[PDB]
């Protein structure tokens, strides 16, 4: 499993009084508490666009093209297809319940808050994770351990044809599902970071230099 | 106990905790085995040493310790006091240069681990030659000696598996002794197949035609038989002699080799060597006499060599 934890940065508006934006929030943790109701102008129009998640949602506007508005949508709050533009008259029609959320596989990093009168502008750090896998054959060989990062050129599993090998893509973490059995040895692991080692085969207790 | 079974739990214990897995075990090994390989010649540049040199370094740490000291070139050297000097000098190759010892270490140990595994291939490769000449733990030590020898060579860069690769050198060596130690004499490497074709047609007449037919080979009886009445007589007992000194061996060859290059040489040698080793090289013939002329000159030029050979005019 390749996960591309592909970014992005969208707004929100809150109760500008209610403490309702906290750093010790990360994913699957919470934002806002108990406004009854949320109707305030989100300003812009644009062509409706919505994309899925497990639960989220975001809104993008392109107008022409552009991406007018980028507006994510914590779920909780009941959203409405292809309504709005009829004076970019406070569209984003996202009904603040008693609960909020709470994006468990993308994370919210940063914060920014431009603060007047009853809402704030937020902008933040958006990262969810995307789980794409791939199938190993035979003559392939997995270069990469059980979890690390990858470049755009930084190589990951190795066939016998140069013949469309397991390349690499934008930096993703690299999970293992499925092994061919399990090996259940009796030893003790010792990680090593900086510098070389002596080799497999010898005798050590608890030797020299390890 | 008797060692029918023994080396047969033995190999089937080990084959059966390692039966390779014909793609992911068996491939995975062959190219630790190439990962030494080479790890092994970039060694030999970095330390300017013989790389057989290397690979036996590996090979002493990997099974523990041994004696077993020998080299193509190289016959012996200190063992135990300078295998760990070679050892330490690798200590000293930095992080670039110790990742192709511990790749070089890891190829030859599952070289072994291959070996070891493709064993019961073995004992149904030498399962085939029971009657031959040899007996079974011959026949799968001459065999092991060949899927050894196939490991020297196997390239799986070109995709067919190593259970077929290693059939052919295995049925190589095997054939290989039984034309050399099934009896007293070095056998031909012909005459295997000549004398074993033979036992094949005479069973497949005898089935029928129930007749003994008309148009260097026989099987030695030793020396000590109870011959009689199954007495206490041993067969060479009754066996007076002939002679002490066998003359005529020596002092007729010595004239009769020189005397022989003597006239080989005064007549051309395209004439006189078409013969001197045809009759006498390796084999007989004359449909093939001809190293390039018709069978009809060779005769011609032959036997007129010969003649002005014979008396000269």
């Amino acid at each position: 499993r390749v996960e591309y934890v592909k970014k992005e940065r969208a707004g929100l508006r809150l109760p500008l009084a209610a403490w309702v934006e906290k750093e010790a929030y990360k994913p699957g943790e919470i934002l806002a508490e108990l406004p009854e109701p949320y109707l305030f102008r989100a300003e812009e129009e644009g062509v409706v666009e919505l994309k899925e998640l497990e639960e989220g949602a975001f809104l993008v506007l392109r107008r022409e093209d552009e991406p007018v508005a980028t507006y994510f949508l914590p779920v909780g709050m009941t959203p409405l297809v292809v309504h709005g533009e009829i004076v970019e008259k406070g569209q984003p029609l996202a009904e603040a319940k008693g609960l909020l959320r709470m994006p468990r596989q993308v994370r919210a990093a940063q914060v920014e808050a431009e603060e007047e009168g009853e809402t704030v502008y937020l902008t933040l750090f958006l990262e969810w994770t995307e789980p794409k896998d791939y199938r190993v054959q035979p003559h392939m060989n997995v270069v990469v351990p059980e979890g690390a990062r990858v470049e755009a050129g930084d190589k990951i599993v190795a066939a016998i044809d140069p013949e469309e090998e397991v390349i690499a893509e934008a930096e993703g973490v690299v999970h293992l599902h499925e092994p061919a059995s399990i090996l259940v040895v009796k030893a003790r692991v010792y990680p090593f970071e900086d510098d070389v080692e002596v080799s497999t085969g010898d005798r050590v207790a608890p030797g020299d230099v390890l | 106990k008797i060692s029918t079974s023994d080396p047969v739990r033995q190999y089937l214990h080990e084959i059966g905790q390692v039966p390779l897995l014909t793609l992911e075990e068996e491939v995975e090994l062959a190219r630790k085995v190439e990962e030494g390989m080479e790890a092994i010649k970039k060694l030999s540049e970095i330390t300017g040493l013989d790389p057989d040199l290397i690979r036996e370094v590996v090979r002493a740490k990997i099974l523990g310790s041994a004696r077993v000291r020998h080299i193509p070139g190289l016959k012996e050297t200190l063992d135990p006091k300078t295998v760990e000097e070679i050892d330490q000098k690798l200590k000293s190759l930095p992080k670039e240069h110790k990742r192709y010892l511990h790749i070089a270490r890891e190829g030859e140990a599952a070289r072994q681990h291959l070996i070891e595994a493709n064993l019961r291939l073995v004992v149904s490769i030498a399962k085939k030659y029971t009657g031959r000449g040899l007996s079974f733990l011959d026949l799968i030590q001459e065999g092991n000696q060949g899927l050894i020898r196939a490991v020297e060579k196997f390239e799986y860069k070109r995709r067919f598996k190593f259970s077929t690769y290693a059939t052919w050198w295995i049925r190589q060596a095997i054939n290989r002794a039984i034309a050399d130690q099934a009896r007293t004499i070095r056998i031909p490497v012909h005459m295997v197949e000549t004398i074993n074709k033979l036992s094949r047609t005479a069973r497949q007449l005898q089935q029928e035609l129930g007749r003994e037919p008309t148009y260097i080979a026989q099987e030695p009886v030793s020396l000590e038989t109870p011959i009689g009445d199954e007495k206490d007589s041993f067969y060479g007992d009754f066996i007076p002699d002939e002679h002490l000194p066998s003359p005529v061996d020596a002092a007729t060859q010595s004239l009769l080799s020189e005397e022989l290059e003597k006239a080989l040489s005064k007549l051309s040698e395209r004439e006189a060597m078409v013969l001197k080793l045809r009759k006498g090289l390796i084999d007989g013939e004359e449909v093939g006499a001809f190293f390039g002329v018709t069978r009809e000159r060779i005769r011609q030029i032959e036997n007129k060599a010969l003649r002005k050979l014979k008396y000269h005019e």
